[PDB]
């Protein structure tokens, strides 16, 4: 019940009377761990953003990250950096572009390294967690480009320099499943297996259609590099899984996340980062809510919990806010991160009651991208 | 403001979210930081690439397409925000996805978004 | 009467004494069974027509009479661009302004002289009838009267419902009469997006009450020279297509190397391509246009002829400000366009789409 | 009473049943007119702001310049151009400094000149008119240098370059008198008259003190360069003017805003722009409200008009808002301008009934700073 | 809540605007931002410069002066805004001015304002 | 016995028996009528002082006594910051381990040896009984025990009140009795603004209970050699004066130039300044601040020479984070600075500050 600030006066004013001094200086956030989570406002288009760095379990912010123009946000699984790929021009939001990738400590925030792209290659497009990826060895950051056609960029963090463009098929989102090796996802409804050498045109294969041409995946699956689980909702929640963990897709049954009966009473999914996976408990959470066919951007303030194995229903929770995006740590008894752009507030829940602990209020303009570490 | 109810247009005002071109609409009016419903404030870059939707005029019962198109080379304008996505599509149907930043054949490669103009290029179907 | 009219303008489109020796009308490179172009093989393949004199060739290429009627009389907007006319660099003002030229041109029709057609006219009685009916008694006595009205007859001809039916398979579905197959919809959806519509399409925006798929502008989009054209033509290597500059009158060096954007009705069925016929493939021109914006090898390179498109044969006022829309069509793009302009076919040249 | 997006219904829906076409381009503003009003916005500190163009008789948006941290707005009396010095960094609020000025077209809005400023030479301060100002023909822009000491820039707009740095007193704010010399406030309590030249020690003149030690001037004061009058308030509504019309400083007889009675209950001027001034009225408008005396930034929520030649009261007008800074159009029957840093709206009031006519909303962050031309 | 009434410090909440030693405190606290009360957040530079103001502690009775330092390099953090001015003076008296960036001595020239620490320095005179 | 001690350690200040020709005792140096500063002339002016001998100078200006109690013993702490002691370079821990040094040092009092120290202090009778009566009998015939009991008084004499009054204008000021000038008062929010803050305040934040403007820390800030005071000293144009680094057992390469923060009370009256007395107006020791911050060209120039102020003897390791604030002293900033640290002057040596 006491607060972090009223806490803070306490403290401040035991050292006051008791004459202790301190020397005014920088901090440095505490080391990375599974319950530190990562809010990015891309601020409704604004020229310049923020990510703020929050520890979800005392429910503080405990730095942030200024980046440019619709950044995409990385954070290695082990715990041991972050990046963004970020753009910015010369004078605000007109002349000279320069695209770039910077990586950052975890506890100091300060730039390790600064990573020019050539020739302003980076898709400005609201942002999506899979079009900018780590590599597991987080060696590899790779980056989509939209203009003027589908590619993607590798740039090598380990050498701190940009290396080339992929060319690929008309496809979408990065997911990397080894060194050398990621998915995309294709406009005729298949994935796109893209294998690359320091040099060369990549090897790209292709899946069979695993959709129908009227069934639509929203932009923003869940994807579990730990476990190589692609977890793909569409617009009425059927939910695609795809086991990448042998190193090639393999499509699981798929499951429904709303009933029959629910469905026709008009549930459906909405929001921006609608679906979450957990991967220990091998369970997936989706925002839900009953909407007309065409509001699948709007806030939802219910989730629904599912087995990821059988597709049975664990639990459905009432948010009690408007929230348009979802994640959760990956620990035992994990949190659930609820994040409401109209408020601009990360709502904390237990993920197994679902029941509201804690709040971070005051996160930018338009906060709509949750990034949690999965260190186990 | 029944964000999730299915959305009414309306052809009274060019300057509220439910006007009837908005249908897919992101980002903001133009005609609210000096341009017009279909041109660009000054200092601004029109845009020749588009995103297009089908658009119901509730004055004519006609359904029109909007090929939106995006004044570019400022910071968002910050003036009548509205997100609407009638008939919208996931990004890997581009041609009706709104959350791309449709800047491309803009003067002086201007990429940055300020706000959208609703033009009617044609009849639906 | 402009039924009378017309129907002498139909009389004389299929008329070879209009031409020097009598082997050709204007039905001749004109075909009715080809949408009013030339079917016929010269020197350099279907890309330029050859004259009655049987060698002597074009160095443009035929276009089609189809909705050529729609196409408003040259003038200059308010916004300083040159629109309309007829021909491919809009030197003649409307289509009656155009009618009397193959006829004295000597690559075409080769008559000497006014005086030379009006004799022939004033040779067959029907024309004698038709004739005075509809302008008085000795009209084809006066060769500057004759000609003035048989130029009035095929540009009334010109202008009825045969040449410009609205039956084509995008009609029917604008009327709500049918639907697109997917592959179409999305081609037309691309068509109305992309690059493409501000150009061919009539107006910036509002929904055109007939639509020919032009704005009747001037644009120089960087062709290479057609080699056998030329060299067919005899016009000379050191020759320069100045398109629209070459209208008398026109001055402005800004308009070198523009040439009038052409309606795309029944482009499916009225190969080869642009106002030089230098591509066969409906498919490769439409990949011409991916010079501009892709970063592909590929797309520097003619499949036509596995060799670089060529430097273009203007290389100022390109209109780089539309073709530089920094987005590539992919396969499957071109696959949609593709479809979607063989909808533009009328209605009577859906056989020929096989 | 019908809206402007109410009109533009109106006629696009009567376009549309015309069938009438019209080219999508970029508008040019209407032509620079008295009414004609910018409103910048410092948006509390952020490293990139934006300035609207406001044609205030429609109550209209015509047009926004987007600045970098806290840039000084000028705009030239007559029409012909706008300005403003600003500051930018490599990699949005850090990294390598560039501070510059750029001109623009006051109808297409283009920078018809950028200005590189050497040695990074701006005053970075919450936005004060006067730290940066233009000479009367227009031909030069002077700005306020703090650190290392007070300093002034001259900047050639004519030529558009950079001309010199001229070392000053401990003194502060620039108000241009003539191409070649300005005044300024100096902390002793007199003004400073600097006449300058391309080369050698600016001729530094000091006028007689006019305030004592204790009576705190304050950071907005009104000056009317046409006038030569500058009306400068004190924290208790005391107004001192200084005429410079004759080319030396000649003190007029100070006036009190506020009767005995008002200050004996509390009224004192307060909030961010405090005071305009009509020039062909010879009038003076001033925030004032009932406060503590150490909450002198704070709104407030009525305008007191004066008689500046006689101190006479003309009016006492309730503003119906929250109001942090005043200004007035130059022309006859002139507007009143009331901006709301905390509604982030403009309202606009006839000046001699004080009658709200219009407003204008969704200013940005944080708008303070009011500026208009005086083309009469 | 009245912004115009007198300021009345408290001693139990260093995130709220009435806080006793924000009593000339204008932008941002730096505790909510990752920084504490007397220590910049991760990532940002503390200026050497400061501004100062007495500022009554009501826990001791006391009055305390506050030399205000500002942590820079970064954009504002936006998160408790406050602006207070007990005894603060003109640009003219910069010592006491809190308009002013002071993100003079930062180390790397940082000079953009991200947050503010009410570091004491001194008892009051 | 507190009393008794500091008594004892009052007779050996004044006493120049401890010197080996007899002409000099703590209190010729250290001069009770000048701040405990070293009033007399040598061949480098009053920048260092000269032995009992009569010929040798030192290298290093003589400091007041004034205050040096309140200084903690020499320690790191744990920023890895070196703090307290007692020398320019930190080499003595602390009051007592510094009171024998003058004694037997050959450039100051040149006593042999510490057996011929007792010697001095066996021959005189007051000692015997003063010594024996707090250290036990036998302690003079004792040479190392002698030395150690007269160091003992001596550091027990300087923690006095007599050293440490707090009753300058300053003092009284903070106790409500009096209070500033607005030049001294402007004086004062200038310290406390500036960067002089940084170093010449006993703590980082809150309040000290005994303020001596000084945190005792060692900083390089870049001055140049004194060339007289380095040419009377005789220790050569090659030799450095290398600080804290010359302090045995400190071997840290980045602690070579730094020197430990002086007090400033009493500083208006203890010209000239520096460790090496190289400035003679206080006004000149607050100039040379601006060297790191001001643009104009007087800045690099000493106002005493009208020269540059000339290359820093130790050319690595300056304070360059705290001296480099970006903002320069305009003269009334310098004069309210003047006119704070005059504030500063304990009561006594008030009637010094118009001289
Ligand atoms: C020898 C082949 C030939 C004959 C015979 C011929 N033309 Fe053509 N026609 C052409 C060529 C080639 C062009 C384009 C020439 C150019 O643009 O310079 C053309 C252009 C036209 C155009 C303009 C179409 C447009 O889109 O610009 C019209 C109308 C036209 N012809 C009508 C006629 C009429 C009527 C006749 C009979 C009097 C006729 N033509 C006879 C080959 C022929
Ligand atoms: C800059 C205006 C412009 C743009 C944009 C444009 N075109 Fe064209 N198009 C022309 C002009 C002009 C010609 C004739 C060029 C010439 O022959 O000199 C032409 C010719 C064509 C032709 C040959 C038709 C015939 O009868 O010879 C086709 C097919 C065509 N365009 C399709 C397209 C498609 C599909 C797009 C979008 C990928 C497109 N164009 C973009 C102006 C444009
Ligand atoms: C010849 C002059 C001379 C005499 C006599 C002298 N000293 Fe000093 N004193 C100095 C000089 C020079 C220094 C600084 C030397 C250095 O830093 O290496 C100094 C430094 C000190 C310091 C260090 C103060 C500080 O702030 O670091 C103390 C304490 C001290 N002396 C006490 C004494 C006592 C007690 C005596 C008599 C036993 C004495 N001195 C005799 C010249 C003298
Ligand atoms: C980086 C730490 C630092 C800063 C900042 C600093 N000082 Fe000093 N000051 C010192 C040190 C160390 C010395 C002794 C230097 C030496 O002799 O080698 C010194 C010496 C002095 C002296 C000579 C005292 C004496 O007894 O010789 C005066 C006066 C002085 N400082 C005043 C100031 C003023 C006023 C400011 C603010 C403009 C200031 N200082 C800033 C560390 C600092
Ligand atoms: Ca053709
Ligand atoms: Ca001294």
């Amino acid at each position: 019940q006491e607060t972090q600030g009223q806490a803070a006066a306490r403290a401040a004013a035991a050292d006051l009377a008791a004459g202790q001094d301190d020397e005014p200086r920088i901090l440095e956030a505490p080391a990375p761990d599974a319950r530190r989570v990562y809010v990015n406002d891309p601020a409704h288009f604004a020229a310049v953003t923020q990510q703020f760095v929050i520890d979800g379990e005392a429910g503080r912010v405990i730095g942030m990250i200024d980046g440019g123009f619709l950044p995409n946000p990385v954070v290695a699984d082990d715990g041991s950096f972050i990046a963004h790929a970020s753009t910015v021009f010369s004078r605000i939001a007109r002349g000279e572009r320069t695209d770039y990738v910077e990586v950052f400590d975890p506890v100091t925030l300060l730039p390790t390294a600064d990573i020019e792209l050539p020739d302003a290659p980076r898709f400005l497009v609201g942002t999506y967690p899979w079009m900018t990826s780590l590599t597991p060895d987080g060696k590899t950051l790779l980056f989509y480009q939209f203009s003027p056609a589908p590619a993607v960029g590798v740039v090598d963090l380990e050498g701190k320099a940009f290396k080339r463009m992929l060319d690929v098929p008309d496809c979408y989102h990065i997911f990397p499943t080894a060194p050398d090796t990621f998915f995309m996802h294709c406009r005729d409804g298949s994935l796109a297996k893209v294998a690359f050498g320091t040099e060369g045109t990549p090897e790209i294969t292709h899946t069979e259609v695993f959709h129908p041409e009227d069934e639509f995946l929203i932009n923003h699956p869940a994807y579990s590099q730990k476990a190589g689980r692609l977890v793909w909702p569409t617009y009425t929640g059927k939910i695609h899984q795809i086991d990448l963990s042998s190193g090639d897709a393999k499509f699981l049954p798929a499951v429904e996340a709303l009933t029959e009966a629910e469905r026709a009473d008009g549930w459906r999914p909405g929001g921006w980062q609608q679906v979450a996976y957990h991967r220990a408990l091998d369970r997936i959470y989706l925002l839900v809510d009953q909407r007309d066919e065409w509001r699948h951007k709007t806030a939802s303030r219910f989730v629904v919990v599912l087995d990821a194995k059988t597709g049975e229903r664990l639990a459905k929770f009432e948010m009690g806010h408007e929230i348009d995006s979802i994640n959760v740590s990956q620990d035992e008894k994990p949190l659930l991160y609820a994040l409401s752009t109209g408020d601009k507030t990360l709502y904390i829940h237990d993920a197994e009651s679902g029941e509201e602990l804690r709040s971070v209020n005051q996160l930018g303009h338009g906060p709509q991208v949750i990034t949690t570490a999965d260190m186990g | 403001t029944d964000p999730r109810a299915k959305w009414v247009p309306q052809d009274n005002d060019i300057q509220a979210c439910d006007y009837w071109r908005h249908c897919s609409i992101d980002g903001n009016i133009c005609d609210c930081s000096g341009g017009s419903l279909t041109n660009c404030p000054p200092g601004t870059k029109l845009a020749t690439a588009s995103w297009v939707a089908s658009c119901y005029n509730p004055t004519d019962g006609q359904s029109y397409l909007i090929a939106y198109r995006d004044c570019c080379g400022y910071n968002v304008s910050g003036r009548c925000p509205c997100l609407n996505t009638e008939g919208e599509l996931p990004v890997y149907r581009p041609e009706f996805a709104n959350d791309i930043i449709w800047c491309f054949g803009a003067e002086d490669d201007a990429m940055t978004y300020h706000c959208t103009i609703s033009p009617i290029v044609g009849k639906a179907s | 009467a402009d039924d009378a009219l017309a129907a002498l303008g139909a009389q004389l489109f299929v008329d070879p004494a209009l031409s020097r020796n009598a082997t050709q009308s204007c039905a001749t490179c004109h075909d009715p069974a080809r949408a009013f172009t030339d079917p016929r093989e010269g020197k350099a393949g279907l890309a330029v027509s050859v004259g009655d004199d049987g060698q002597s060739h074009g160095d443009r290429n035929t276009p089609t009479l189809g909705y050529a009627a729609l196409v408003p009389a040259f003038h200059r907007d308010a916004n300083g661009k040159y629109k309309g006319g007829q021909f491919w660099d809009g030197r003649a003002d409307d289509l009656k302004q155009q009618a009397g030229q193959p006829m004295l041109n000597p690559v075409e029709m080769a008559m000497p002289d006014r005086a030379a057609v009006a004799a022939r006219l004033r040779d067959d009685p029907a024309y004698r009838t038709g004739f005075e009916a509809l302008f008085g008694k000795g009209v084809l006595d006066d060769p500057e009267r004759a000609f003035d009205a048989a130029a009035e007859a095929l540009a009334a001809y010109q202008a009825t419902g045969e040449f410009s039916p609205f039956d084509s398979k995008y009609d029917r579905v604008m009327r709500g009469e049918e639907k697109f197959t997917p592959l179409e919809e999305f081609g037309y959806t691309v068509f109305i997006t992309w690059n493409c519509r501000l150009c061919h399409m009539q107006r910036k925006q509002g929904v055109a009450e007939r639509e020919t798929f032009t704005n009747f502008e001037y644009h120089n989009i960087g062709l290479p020279v057609n080699e056998t054209a030329r060299e067919a033509s005899g016009l000379g290597a050191d020759h320069v297509d100045h398109g629209l500059l070459a209208r008398p009158g026109i001055e402005d060096p800004a308009q070198s190397g523009r040439f009038k954007v052409p309606s795309l009705r029944n482009v499916a069925v009225t190969g080869p391509y642009m106002h030089n016929g230098v591509f066969t493939d409906l498919r490769t021109a439409i990949l011409f246009y991916n010079k501009y914006t892709s970063r592909r090898p590929e797309a520097k390179i003619n499949p036509e002829t596995g060799a670089p498109w060529g430097e273009p044969e203007v290389a100022r006022n390109l209109s780089l400000a539309e073709l530089q829309s920094g987005l590539m069509l992919d396969d499957g793009r071109v696959d949609a366009l593709v479809a979607f302009l063989e909808t533009l076919t009328d209605r009577r040249y859906e056989p020929l789409l096989e």
